[PDB]
RNA sequence: CUCGGAGCAGAACCCAACCUCCGAGCAGUACAUGCUAAGACUUCACCAGUCAAAGCGAACUACUAUACUCAAUUGAUCCAAU
């Protein structure tokens, strides 16, 4: 076997061994087994594909219980009747990237819930109109003449 | 309202979205004289690189 | 079957095919036009006077004196340095899977440029500043083959597709001379020159090939396990343990950074006529070829 | 144009063209606008933005530039990280 | 040609970004200090005249 | 000898003469006359020129505020200075 001065053994003497680069580190945040991953075609025909990841939020034990309860409130609009949190990404042609996007959303949800950020976010324009409309609804509220 | 659908009416809750008409573009021509380079992007379905036969 | 059999039994009853009864296929011999006769003579299609008929109209691009279109546009470096830009022939996973399914590339052995070229999978032009093949992600969803493949560039998604199926992908640099040799070895062996050493990447490319994220051939092997695990996590698949595979030894086979061909060392002379290999023993020569 | 060179008997490229125009493999030619670096102090923002655009040539100009350049300049190139890579191929073009 | 009234000057940002813009001013007035939008810092900052480009 | 307005050319566009008249080769105010982008106009080609929704960022709940007033108020490529 040919070995030159630029052999990986000579370049990286501490990293010698035929198995050095191929070992799987033993020491796992999102368990793929616990997720139901489906693939379909988004409007296809539209070029981009679609990947859907759904799991039962309450049963999931890989998410902390307090985190589970705060995600249910924040993302109540993504939880169906059966209690499964449904995420979907259709931004790519490749199922891999669509699944990677869905998995990153799960990681972002858990991060946001644990962060408990108290920073005051800038009010969206649609929310501003609702604030005025809610204020006037409270202003019409009355009290019983004889309580 | 979710409670009414899920519990009282025993059904899945219908969600709706306001969808706008797709944007108009004139028929694409082979030589778009004096149009900017981004003219071609107006008629592109995907943003990811394509390689054809290769 | 009204074609082959009807066209040959009908020939039995026709005169012998000879040099006296041949003709070109209709439409293959457009008539030639000559300036003779009323229709095509007289002014012969050249018009009347002017530069036109006399054959002295100005050069192409000249506009009669108005500052021409191709000059009045400002210069801009669209093509500046075009001849020094590195190029990489794309090889998609669809094409790679197609070649494997048809037996044109053998996944049981290491796949490099030589095997890709020998299977007529890709055409490389070193004289046109091609620096090798770039593995592109197209077809990743349906790519199933397990391969040990050596390319010059690879996309992150293409790497993930290779390693989800249990394969190994490495990015390897070839200088222009080395690339010509590795692509067409037989023409090189007929020159009677010692196998040259593969040059190192240019300084601007050293970061790429010393990074485990790109599976660079000069990267620290100890950093590959982490890089391989990151892609498995990002794209939602379980990194297979290739150490347990029966083809693990083959999957690990890699060229030395100075080696053009597997099993052949720099400074060896291939004698194809006698099917022998000549190895130099001079200490100075051995030092040159091993450094 | 030199249709047949004295040394090789081959067509030559007009290099003035190469210095000013980008040829996309689909046949289109891209150029800058004349005067886009001239007297900006007297030109309005809208006009200056128009002058910064990279624009396409028409059929006649494209035919002319094709004649003034040899085949080498029409080959498909695979430059690494080419900014114009996406524009080399047409999409959804009818007729 | 002979007539001469205004001049073109280069206004340089005081934010240290190096962003500059050209403006027209009267030749007989004092050097300009203006509040102008600087894209590098993405907010309006003070600009001070440095050099005369040409006579307008 | 280039540019604009009017008549000839009465009503979509276009329209000549060593035809008939009057002008232009700036000035003033801003200093977001910032960025970006659908769709269009076009002096009969090209070059050049013109108008713009939405969006970002501003301004803003007094400002016929959002592509400044203004008819023309102007000069390609190379090259030079930086
Ligand atoms: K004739
Ligand atoms: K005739
Ligand atoms: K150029
Ligand atoms: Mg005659
Ligand atoms: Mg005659
Ligand atoms: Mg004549
Ligand atoms: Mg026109
Ligand atoms: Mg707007």
């Amino acid at each position: 076997e040919f070995k030159s001065i630029y052999s990986l053994d000579k370049l990286y003497p501490e990293s010698q061994g035929s198995d050095t680069a191929w070992r799987v580190p033993n020491g796992s945040d999102i368990p793929l087994d616990r997720l139901t991953i489906s693939y379909c075609r988004s409007s296809g025909n539209k070029v981009n594909s679609k990947a859907e990841v759904r799991f039962h939020l309450a049963t999931a034990e890989w998410i902390a219980e307090p985190v589970r309860q705060k995600i249910a409130i924040t993302h109540k609009n993504k939880i169906n009747r059966l209690g499964e949190l449904i995420l979907t990404s259709e931004s790519s042609r490749y199922q891999f990237r669509n699944l990677a996007d869905c998995l990153q959303k799960i990681r972002d949800m858990i991060t946001e819930a644990s962060q408990t950020p108290k920073e005051p976010t800038k009010e969206d324009v649609k929310l501003h109109r609702i604030r005025i409309e809610n204020m006037n609804r409270e202003r019409l509220r009355q009290k019983r003449i004889h309580s | 309202v979710t409670y009414i659908f899920h519990q009282l009416l025993d059904m899945r809750e219908p969600v709706f979205e306001f969808v706008r008409p797709p944007p108009y573009h004139p028929k694409q021509k082979r030589f778009p004289h004096r149009q900017p380079l981004r003219y071609l992007d107006r008629y592109r379905d995907s943003h990811e690189p394509t390689y054809g036969i290769y | 079957q009204g074609g082959g059999a009807r066209a040959l039994d009908l020939l039995r009853g026709l005169p012998r095919v000879s040099l006296a009864n041949l003709k070109p296929n209709p439409g293959s011999k457009k008539p030639e036009r000559r300036p003779r006769g009323r229709r095509r003579g007289r002014k012969c299609g050249r018009g009347h006077k002017g530069e036109r008929q006399r054959g002295t109209r100005p050069r192409l691009g000249f506009e009669g004196g108005q500052t021409p279109f191709y000059i009045r546009i400002p210069k801009y470096g669209f093509n500046e340095g075009h001849s020094f830009r590195r190029q990489y022939k794309p090889l998609s996973l669809n094409r790679l899977q197609y070649l494997i399914d048809l037996g044109r590339v053998d996944p049981s052995q290491p796949i490099d440029l030589t095997q890709l070229v020998n299977g007529r999978g890709v055409t490389i032009q070193p004289l046109k500043r091609d620096y090798g093949v770039q593995l592109v992600e197209e077809g990743a969803d349906t790519f199933t083959a397990k391969v040990n493949i050596e390319v010059q560039l690879a996309s992150e998604l293409a790497i993930a597709a290779i390693e989800k199926n249990g394969g190994v992908v490495t990015t390897a640099f070839y200088d222009p001379r080395s690339l010509d040799i590795v692509c067409k070895p037989v023409p090189f062996f007929l020159r009677g020159q010692p196998i040259p050493k593969r040059m190192l990447p240019p300084e601007e490319l050293v970061p790429y090939y010393t990074d485990a994220k790109n599976r660079g051939y000069l990267a620290d092997p100890a950093k590959f396990p982490e890089a391989r695990l990151e892609l498995a996590r990002k794209y939602g698949y379980i990194l297979p343990d290739i150490t347990k595979d029966e083809l693990f030894k083959m999957l690990c086979t890699r060229k030395d950074p100075r080696q053009i061909f597997f099993g052949l060392a720099p400074g060896w002379v291939v004698n194809m006529a006698d099917k022998k290999i000549l190895k130099p023993t001079d200490e100075n020569l051995l030092k040159y070829y091993t450094s | 144009l030199t249709y047949f060179s004295a040394r090789k008997g081959k067509r030559k490229t007009v290099k003035a063209v190469i210095d000013r125009f980008l040829r996309l493999h689909c046949g289109l030619w891209v150029r800058r606008k004349a005067g886009y670096k001239k007297k900006l102090w007297k030109k309005t923002p809208a006009r200056k933005k128009r002058l910064r655009e990279f624009v396409f040539c028409n059929k006649t100009q494209s035919k002319l530039l094709d004649k003034m350049t040899t085949s080498f300049w029409k080959r498909r190139n695979w430059y690494v990280d080419d900014p114009y890579q996406k524009y080399h191929d047409r999409t959804n073009l009818k007729v | 040609k002979s007539k001469s009234k205004n001049i073109l000057v280069r206004m340089v940002s005081e934010a240290g970004t190096g962003f500059c813009f050209n403006t027209k001013r009267n030749r007989l007035r004092e050097k300009l200090t203006l509040l102008h939008y600087d894209p590098v810092v993405k907010q309006r900052v003070l600009f001070v005249e440095k050099k005369k480009i040409r006579s307008l």
